[PDB]
């Protein structure tokens, strides 16, 4: 019917869309400069991988939930 | 030189040239065009100076 | 089962552009035995106004409406199936209500700029029906005094914008006869040649609709030059001309942009009532007649309002077509329900019959697969016809997590690529 | 030349200016701006981003 089922309340809600993208895009931006500059700063010789990709990794998340985050407080809503 | 250049881009530089406005808006320029493309034969010929072409 | 129509007091009235007819049927059963039961009854629509009928509906003294099955047994005959069974020597008003529309035509079809746009109905002055009825008296209710010729039956008297007919007595069973009025109705002919509504559906946030909305004006196509100076200087100018029109929205939306297909249009004033926000847009030029403009309103309300959801399960009600302006009509329709990325299985309940074409995919800004729409198109709408709409559809509640996911992949892949590199 | 793919693009003979006489558009306008522009909307297109034409055109 329709009685049975209840308003949709958003897990999130809207009004904390800015803060919440704001340190996430901060914390992915910082450790995406963190890998750049290991890139750069970085002979054949000492360049550990895993450090490498469990900074990767991280940015990466990071930085996907930064911008889906702030696309939604663009007002898209995807 | 930073602060210069921002008021000048602000003031001066930036200005819609089909909105003329003095907030007031004047549309005409856009306004007159919609009217000609939804109340005209699909075959006129509105003729203009090259400016507006 | 015989029936007799005992009072009709019938009271078309024309002060818009729909003719909407009003008839307070009375009907009673014959004195005739073992015909105890006549659940069922009957009504027609005339032969020239057939094929113009709006929302026709039926009424009972009191707060109670019934459906009207629509059958073939002609002039596509309305089956109405009375709430209580009445045996013989009952008596039960029957308010049938319905509005027709686009039969006002404009007599003299080209005015000038300053001319009263006269316009011409064809009526009925007999209750058209399959049963004969008895006294029935027809009151005309026009919107200006500036009447020119009228079908003169009984000695019909006028008031002072009111015409009244003289109680026909006794019909047949199929009675018959036109009746035309040639009046002055200088309002605004305003009918919307098409419209398209989206109905944009997101779980994080809010459902956001936007419609593109064609329309024209019909009656009085204008003739000659067209003159802002006498526009300005002079009130009487320009009657037929319709300044601006006032559209309620539903008092959520939030932020609502009037938008021409070139650009941003500055002039709309909205207000934020109690119980509606109400905006008066302006197009950008002053409509005559055979003047055609085209805007997009769109504005996005939040979702907890209207969705509806139980476990896996949600529910989506909505308005079918919203209000435009006071009294309109709609030339063709057409629906488009854009749900999330997944829907499996997508029920709709329609209150009433809806012309539907298979689904399609949609590809937002962040969708890998697409997400189903439903398309629904309907011809001749009006204000009545605003009803509700409700959707249920089924969504995985972690699909949703779904879309971030990929937006992450996609970067850590580049940055693999940079360390092959 | 988004909705048009550019080999109908390079020829493109435009009776909507010049009424009587016609210029063409296809070989008289350096196909710079509106090659990288189509490449960048077309980009994001496969990118399922769906921008508009008009919206990264003027960005
Ligand atoms: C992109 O497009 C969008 C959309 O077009 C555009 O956004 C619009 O921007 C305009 C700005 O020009 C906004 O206009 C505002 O409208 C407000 C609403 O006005 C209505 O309500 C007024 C209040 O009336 C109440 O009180 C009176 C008694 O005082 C009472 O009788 C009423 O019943 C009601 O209770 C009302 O006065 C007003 O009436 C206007 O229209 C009538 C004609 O019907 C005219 O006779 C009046 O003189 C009057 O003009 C209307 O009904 C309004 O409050 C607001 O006013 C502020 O600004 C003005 C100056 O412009 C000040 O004088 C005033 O003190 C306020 O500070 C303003 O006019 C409009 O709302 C936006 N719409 C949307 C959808 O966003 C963008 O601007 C475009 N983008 C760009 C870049 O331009």
């Amino acid at each position: 019917e329709l009685e049975a089922m209840s308003r949709y309340t958003s897990p999130v809600n809207p009004a904390v869309f800015p803060h919440l993208t704001v340190v996430l895009l901060a914390i992915g931006m910082f450790f995406t400069a963190w890998f750049f500059v290991y890139e750069v700063t970085s002979t054949k010789y000492t360049r550990d991988i895993y450090k490498e990709l469990l900074i990767s990794l991280v940015a990466s998340l990071f930085m996907g939930f930064g911008v889906l985050f702030l696309l939604l407080w663009v007002g898209i809503y995807v | 030189y930073t602060f210069h250049s921002t008021w000048v881009t602000s003031e001066a530089y930036s200005s819609p040239s089909i909105v003329l406005s003095a907030r007031i808006i004047f549309d005409d320029f856009r306004e007159a065009y919609y009217w000609l493309r939804h109340n005209t034969p699909e075959d006129a010929k509105v003729m203009s100076w090259w400016d507006y072409g | 089962p015989p029936l007799i129509n005992e009072d009709v007091k019938r009271t078309v009235d024309l002060s818009s552009h729909l003719a909407k007819v009003t008839a307070e049927v009375v009907l009673a059963h014959l004195g005739g035995g073992s015909t105890s039961r006549a659940t069922s009854f009957l009504l027609a629509l005339e032969p020239e106004l057939e094929a113009r009928l709006a929302h026709l509906g039926v009424q009972v003294k009191g707060e109670d409406e019934e459906e009207n099955n629509l059958e073939v047994r002609s002039g596509r005959f309305f089956t109405v199936k009375l709430p209580v069974a009445l045996d013989p020597g009952a008596k039960i008003s029957v308010i049938v209500e319905t509005v027709y529309t686009h039969v006002l035509h404009p007599y003299p079809t080209q005015i000038t700029q300053s001319e009263k746009q006269f316009v011409v109905f064809e009526g009925n002055h007999y209750f058209y029906s399959p049963y004969p009825t008895k006294t029935q008296t027809m009151r005309v209710k026009l919107a200006s005094r500036n009447v020119e010729s009228y079908t003169k039956l009984g000695n019909p008297t006028r008031s002072e914008d009111l015409l009244d007919y003289g109680p026909f007595r006794d019909v047949p069973a199929y009675s018959q006869d036109t009746f035309k009025v040639h009046y002055e109705n200088n309002s605004p002919f305003l009918t919307i040649t098409s419209m398209t509504r989206v109905i944009e559906v997101s779980h994080w946030g809010n459902i956001a609709v936007e419609e593109n909305v064609d329309l024209k004006h019909t009656g009085a196509v204008l003739k000659g030059p067209f003159s802002r100076y006498d526009y300005q200087r002079q009130p009487d100018s320009g009657i037929s001309s319709i300044r601006s029109f006032k559209t309620i929205l539903p008092a959520a939306a939030q932020d609502v942009y009037y938008r021409d297909e070139i650009g941003n249009v500055s002039t709309s004033h909205l207000l934020i009532l109690d119980d509606s926000v109400e905006m008066e847009i302006r197009p950008r030029f002053p409509l005559f007649g055979g003047w055609k403009t085209h805007y997009i309103v769109g504005y996005n309300l939040p979702s907890y309002e209207y969705l509806y959801n139980l476990g896996d399960q949600y529910a989506l009600k909505m308005r079918f077509v919203d209000h435009v302006f006071d009294e309109q009509v709609i030339d063709s329709l057409t629906v488009k329900i854009i749900l999330p990325e997944g829907a499996k299985n997508i029920e709709i309940d329609s209150p009433y019959e809806i012309s539907r074409a298979p689904d399609e995919l949609h590809y937002t800004y962040l969708d890998t697969f697409g997400r189903p729409v439903i398309v629904a198109y309907k011809k001749n709408l009006v204000e009545q016809h605003i009803q509700d709409i409700v959707v249920h559809y089924t969504f995985n509640k972690v699909l949703m997590l779904q879309e971030p996911l990929l937006v992450v992949a996609a970067f850590y892949i580049l940055f693999f690529t940079v360390i092959i590199y | 030349l988004a909705e048009e793919g550019f080999y109908k693009f390079h020829n493109w003979f435009d009776d909507r200016a010049w009424y009587p006489l016609g210029r063409i558009i296809g070989g008289t306008i350096y196909p710079g701006l509106m090659i990288t522009s189509a490449a960048i909307y077309h980009v994001l297109h496969f990118f399922h981003i769906t921008i508009d034409i008009r919206n990264v055109c003027v960005f």
